[PDB]
């Protein structure tokens, strides 16, 4: 409708007019990120207490729905699989990077020492849950029906858990105390906690090669042909585990069918 | 077809047609029986309005089958999404609710606008009911007119309205007021005799709603109820369909915009969403996505309250409208197709103009008496009054002094009514008055006589002689007077006098005046002596010889307020016109004086009267002015009157027929123009309904002129007329406004919604919060934008050109959505990313996260940190980029409305805080906002989470950017009104 000399002036116009503020945009995130530093995070506001993961991980609806045949490992195999491929970097020779800790007690990098400006992040490697680790035992537990389940928490940039005891893990089900003993879990490494010199985190920048701290719940007591619920709770002083509108911080809910 | 033969059958062939007498009436029986078959003598009312259709006629429009559409789009989007598992599809059926929610709100609320006009307009109009004078069985009683049944006796009277359509038998000096049927100002006489085969201008014939002004007749019915003239032309009026308001067709202009880019966006995307590697299903889903968002929810709501706001207005003033469009339509009015009689003129005989003293004085015609007098000094005018008022049966009816004395009632004959409200006002208390000069003789108006007489005595015991004082038609009182009261002296009635007498007479008579003479004789204290025995029949007193007093002559004048109404809308560019069904002379006499025709104007008549030459020689294109009569306009055809209405600009139609007012208004509506007719009679109804918008007076108005307006004017003022045009001049440009400013924030939420769909970021701004905009933080800023006031002379610009001059035009509606809403974007996506990387994400790993971002089955997702993160965690930090976009958008919208205050003017010129209602909102704008953010609770019942003042700040920049840039706009388009500048960047 408007003339062909005017709608190439108009077009310009609007072509020039997104060049103007898209360039605006650009020297704005060109700011944006140098306001804020690589090793910390400016505020972390929804990270007031950490998440835990476990695995292996398979849901169907309604959040964590595990089942399997122990006859029948096809059922099983894929879970299996899980924990070996998720362990493959826990392996001493992928994990190369780091140095034996010791430190028994927070371990507190004040100053960046390590290969081109990198830091010191201690070493977890699977051999520490000895009988989950995938040796000897390449199931994990679950030929048997002494599945290992392990446990994981999330990581926050400079977060501590607690300095008087360990942080540990206790699993245990809900509304089964009726009929049936209690659970009888055994964890790895021993009474389920996490070494303090893990924390706190400095982040994927300081620390390129960190890796988290690791329990393995292996279940002995969980009936067969049932259906059950178990609950892995954190215990520690820094760790809320239970708020009604995040169920995976602070503890772990699944639902376990092991049937023969 | 049984009234085209009724008046011109004989009495033998009427008696025998409707089984009557013309002496003795109906029987009993078979006049109840009569009123079984043919119903009530009255008009049937508008009979479908079930109460339940009223209200489903409110949920049809523009904008609501825009919504309704839409709304409809969300389910079917909804099932789709369904079946593919999609899940928070929640918000398709909260949207989709909303969307049918404002529509059902808003029609309720003009449900319940509507219902009380009508109980307004039926608060004013008179219940009782009327009576008729009835002879049946050969008795005479009264009874209700409803009563009336076809071939019924009945009679007639002074003041007596005529109850049916009557036939007339016998009549004595009866004289009757049809001014709401033909146009006619001056008392139509009744007569038996056959006038013409028309019943419309035969004289034997006496119409439904009409009222005897003088006299007596008796005579048949020959039609009751929807039968009669009155009931056809109001059946022919409801016939005719009213066409759509300006207002309407322009928000349905606009939805035809808003949905043309709607599904050009939902369409470019689709496919651009299928190269992304979409579902078809899915890629559809955000098609329709999209022109839904394209829909502006709140708009609806906000036109109507800042209708009704007009409406509120208007209203005050006594001027009702019906419905809210009709409150825009006398701004875009470019024509004004107006009645005469009772709309222009107060339809009442008034006394104009006196001759007395050897000069034409000139009396106040107005009602409230705001004009000026004439000279009340000279004896000869104490003289000529006590005439006037002695010579006078009229009287004023009981318990009237509340009442303004024009606005009292009188029983009385047509002239003699006027001439005592004339000494009610010139003399004061003119009844009492004139029993202070008892009356011994009186011989009241005939034709054998030919004038009117009473002799008295007089008011102080010093005097014992007798007065006589005669009025009649002037050459008749002057061939029988022999002196002429001049300058206080009594000086004989010589042929320099005569010849002024009769010059005057025609003066008076050419400005169609009704002219009367009045003249004294003081009978001798010798000759009369107290207690004479006056005798008609041998006249024993003198009936010639007597001393002539003066002349008064009566018009029906011109309502007080009209004149300077005229003058107020012509300024404003509105072509007037007038149909009236009165003859030629009186119409372009009011004309003239009420500004129809201005001074120095002729018609090609009065050009060749002073160039002496035949009419049809002088040029057509010379004469401004121009009167076409009902008989001449039959035999024009739309070719002639169109060029006959654009060569002469001041038009004036006398002697039309009902029919003849709507084919004016079709041919000025077919030649583009917006037509407002004003009316009172019922020969106005089908020319109301026709026009874009009827104005009907509420007192003067008739039912069916009343029902077929859109508006009424209820204390019967004109000058409310004046009152509309600025009033509807002003909201349409006010809706420019806000409906502009409402209009730009469409874009600012659909951006982040198809970037979330292109770059695959997490979701910036959710569905909950933009209703939580559009429907609750904007409304009153935008309707605040209701109170802005002129930015010109409002009242001096043209109409505008409904083809040029729209609501939204492509340069509006384009430079609102892509320039400031681009703006507006930017700034969102600005403390996006910022809240984002302030939070852990950077902008370069936001793009392509979506994925893992919505999934539930990741809940140690690592941000640019390398931190995990739980699935109700990024949730939350979601919910943060929500309340951050949203509190982005906000800013940009503070600045968006005083943006939007003025088109042309620059916010320094007018000032920022001249709009009080506008601060009062943006500051309700700012609290509702923070108590969404920091209220406990609000994350989990709505999307909305308290965040750090840090990125409140952060769009402020961008709202100052836009406030610079509209004001370089207006101050570019102002200081420099060059055309490349104005049509690019102006709305
Ligand atoms: C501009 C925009 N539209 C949005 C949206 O639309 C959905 C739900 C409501 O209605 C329809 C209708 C349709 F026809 C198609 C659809 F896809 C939708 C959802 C969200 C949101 O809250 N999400 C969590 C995605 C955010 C949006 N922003
Ligand atoms: C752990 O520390 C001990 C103590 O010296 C050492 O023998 C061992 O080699 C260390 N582990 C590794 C993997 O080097
Ligand atoms: C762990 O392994 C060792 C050696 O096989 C064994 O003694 C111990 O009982 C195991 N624990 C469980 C819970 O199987
Ligand atoms: C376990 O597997 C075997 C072989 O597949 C089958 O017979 C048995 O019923 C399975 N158990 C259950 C509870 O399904
Ligand atoms: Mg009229
Ligand atoms: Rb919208
Ligand atoms: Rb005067
Ligand atoms: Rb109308």
């Amino acid at each position: 409708g408007r003339t062909l000399s005017r709608w190439v002036w108009i077009s310009l116009y609007y072509v020039a007019f997104y060049v103007v503020m898209s360039g605006i945009f650009a020297l704005c995130i060109y700011v944006l990120m140098r306001t804020i530093d690589p090793y910390t995070p400016d505020y972390q506001d929804q990270l007031k207490s950490p998440g835990v993961t476990l695995r292996p991980d398979v849901y169907g609806e309604k959040g964590l729905d595990i089942s399997y045949n122990v006859s029948d490992s096809t059922t099983w195999a894929g879970l299996a699989h899980t924990l070996h491929r998720f362990l493959a970097g826990y392996s001493p020779a992928a994990q190369e990077g780091s140095i034996n800790c010791t430190s028994e007690k927070y371990f507190f990098q004040e100053s960046f020492l390590a290969p081109n400006h990198t830091k010191f992040s201690c070493k977890f490697t699977a051999d520490m849950l000895q009988n989950c680790s995938g040796r000897p035992d390449p199931t994990f537990g679950f030929a048997e029906g002494k599945p290992c389940f392990i446990i994981k928490m999330n990581r926050i940039v400079k977060f501590l858990p607690g300095n008087s005891t360990a942080p540990r893990v206790d699993c245990a089900f809900l509304d089964q105390p009726r009929d049936g003993p209690p659970l009888q879990v055994e964890y790895f490494p021993a009474n389920g906690t996490y070494s303090l010199h893990y924390f706190p985190y400095y982040g994927k920048k300081a620390q390129p090669h960190y890796s988290n701290p690791l329990v393995a719940a292996k279940l002995l007591n969980v009936p067969r042909n049932r259906d059950v619920v178990i609950v892995c709770k954190i215990l520690a002083e820094h760790v809320s585990f239970d708020n009604p509108h995040d169920p995976y911080e602070g503890k772990v809910e699944f639902k376990l069918k092991i049937q023969k | 077809e049984m009234e085209i033969n009724d008046h011109q059958l004989s009495v033998a062939e009427l008696e025998q047609k409707y089984q009557t007498s013309a002496t003795k009436g109906l029987s009993a029986s078979l006049a109840a029986e009569l009123l079984l078959r043919d119903g009530p003598n009255a008009l049937r009312p508008p009979r479908g309005t079930p109460e339940y259709v009223k209200f489903a006629r409110q949920l049809a429009g523009g904008l609501q089958c825009l919504m309704w559409v839409a709304a409809a789009i969300c389910l079917i989007a909804f099932a789709i999404q369904a079946s593919e598992g999609d899940l928070t599809t929640d918000d398709n059926l909260y949207l989709a609710l909303a969307l049918i929610a404002v529509v059902v709100v808003t029609g309720c609320f003009g449900y319940y606008q509507e219902f009380k006009s009508t109980n307004i307009i039926a608060s004013f109009k008179n219940l009782v009911p009327q009576q008729a004078t009835v002879i049946r069985d050969g008795d005479k009683f009264q009874i209700n007119a409803d009563q009336l049944v076809v071939g019924d006796l009945v009679e007639m009277k002074g003041g007596d309205r005529v109850p049916a359509d009557i036939r007339i038998l016998q009549a004595q000096g009866c004289k009757v007021d049809n001014s709401s049927l033909t146009g006619e100002s001056e008392p139509q006489t009744r007569s038996p005799e056959c006038t013409h085969e028309s019943p419309l201008e035969t004289r034997n014939i006496a119409f439904f709603s009409t009222m005897c002004l003088e006299g007596t007749a008796q005579g048949l019915v020959v039609n009751t109820g929807d039968r009669t003239i009155i009931g056809r032309i109001a059946s022919l009026a409801s016939g005719v369909e009213n066409e759509k308001t300006p207002i309407a067709i322009e928000i349905e202009h606009f939805v035809d915009i808003i949905a043309g880019l709607a599904i050009l966006f939902g369409a470019t995307f689709f496919i651009v969403a299928m190269c992304i590697g979409y579902t078809f299903l899915r890629a559809m889903v955000f098609f329709m996505a999209i022109v839904v968002a394209y829909v502006p929810e709140g708009l609806l709501a906000t036109v109507t309250v800042c209708l009704s706001l007009t409406a509120k207005r208007l209203a005050s003033k006594n001027c009702v409208v019906k419905n809210l469009e009709a409150v825009e339509t006398l701004g875009s009015t470019s024509v004004i197709c107006s009645d005469k009689t009772g709309t222009l003129t107060q339809n009442r005989m008034t006394v104009s103009h006196l001759w007395f003293d050897n000069h034409i004085h000139s009396a106040d015609t107005t009602e409230d008496q705001s004009g000026q007098t004439f000279d009340q000094s000279s004896e000869t005018w104490r003289a000529l009054c006590r005439v006037l008022t002695l010579c006078n049966r009229a009287a004023f009816k009981s318990g009237q002094d509340a009442v303004p004395v024009p606005k009292r009632i009188v029983i009385g004959d047509a002239s003699e009514t006027a001439l005592l409200k004339f000494s009610e006002l010139t003399l004061g208390n003119a009844m009492g008055y004139r029993e202070r000069f008892p009356k011994v003789c009186e011989i009241p108006f005939n034709s054998t006589n030919k004038f009117q007489l009473s002799i008295h005595t007089l008011e102080d015991p010093r005097d014992p002689r007798h007065v006589l004082v005669m009025k009649g038609a002037p050459e008749r009182v002057l061939e029988r007077c022999s002196s002429i009261l001049i300058k206080g002296q009594e000086l004989p009635l010589d042929e320099q006098w005569r010849e002024a007498f009769q010059t005057a007479y025609l003066s008076l008579g050419g400005l169609g005046e009704r002219v009367l003479g009045f003249c004294q004789l003081y009978l001798s204290e010798k000759d009369y002596p107290p207690g004479y025995a006056f005798d008609v029949e041998a006249m024993n007193f003198p009936t010639s010889g007597l001393c002539f007093a003066g002349l008064v002559s009566m018009i029906d004048p011109p309502r007080a307020t009209v004149p300077d109404a005229v003058l107020k809308c012509r300024t404003a560019g509105i072509r007037v016109i007038m149909v009236t069904g009165d003859h030629p002379i009186t119409a372009k006499a009011i004309a003239a004086s009420v500004g129809i025709i201005s001074e120095g104007s002729e018609t090609v008549e009065d050009i060749a009267a002073r160039l002496r030459v035949p009419v049809d020689q002088v040029n057509r294109k010379d004469a401004r002015a121009c009167v076409i009569n009902g008989m001449q306009l039959k035999d024009m055809d739309p070719s002639e009157l169109v060029e006959a209405l654009r060569t002469h600009p001041e038009m004036v139609f006398a002697r039309t027929s009902p029919q003849q007012k709507l084919v004016i208004v079709e041919s000025c509506q077919r030649l583009g123009a917006i037509v407002a007719v004003t009316g009172d009679g019922v020969n106005d109804s089908p020319a109301l309904k026709k026009a874009d918008i009827g104005v009907a007076m509420g007192i003067a108005g008739s039912d069916a002129a009343k029902n077929a307006a859109d508006m009424i004017l209820l204390d019967d003022n004109f000058a409310s007329i004046v009152t509309g045009v600025e009033q509807g001049r002003l909201i349409f440009d006010n809706l420019k406004k806000s409906i502009a400013y409402t209009l730009t924030k469409n874009i600012p939420e659909l951006t982040p919604y198809l970037i979330y769909i292109t770059v695959s970021v997490p979701l910036p701004l959710g569905c909950i919060t933009i209703l939580f905009i559009e429907l609750c933080t904007d409304i009153f800023p935008s309707v605040s934008l209701a109170y802005e006031k002129a930015e010109s002379d409002i009242m001096h610009l043209r109409p505008r050109n409904p083809k040029r001059d729209r609501l939204v035009n492509e340069p509006l509606a384009a430079y609102s959505y892509f320039q400031i809403g681009a703006i507006q974007s930017f700034a969102g996506f600005t403390d996006y990313f910022t809240a984002m990387a302030q939070e852990g994400w950077f902008p370069l790993l936001c793009v392509g996260l979506r994925p893992q971002w919505e999934n539930h089955h990741l809940q140690d997702l690592q941000d640019s940190y390398g931190q995990e993160w739980t699935f109700g965690q990024r949730l939350y930090q979601q919910y943060t980029c929500y309340t951050v976009f949203f509190i982005s958008i906000e800013m940009c919208q503070i600045a968006d409305v005083l943006i939007r205050k003025t088109r042309r003017l620059s916010a320094f010129q007018q000032g920022f805080f001249r709009n009080r209602i506008l601060v009062i909102a943006i500051v309700f704008q700012v609290c509702i906002g923070c108590f969404l953010c920091y209220c406990p609770g609000m994350p989990n019942i709505f999307n909305f989470m308290p965040i750090r003042f840090q990125w409140w700040l952060v769009p402020m920049p961008f709202s100052l950017l836009i406030f610079v840039y509209d004001e370089i706009r207006k101050l570019g388009v102002r200081c420099c009104p060059g055309s490349w500048w104005d049509q690019e960047l102006y709305y």
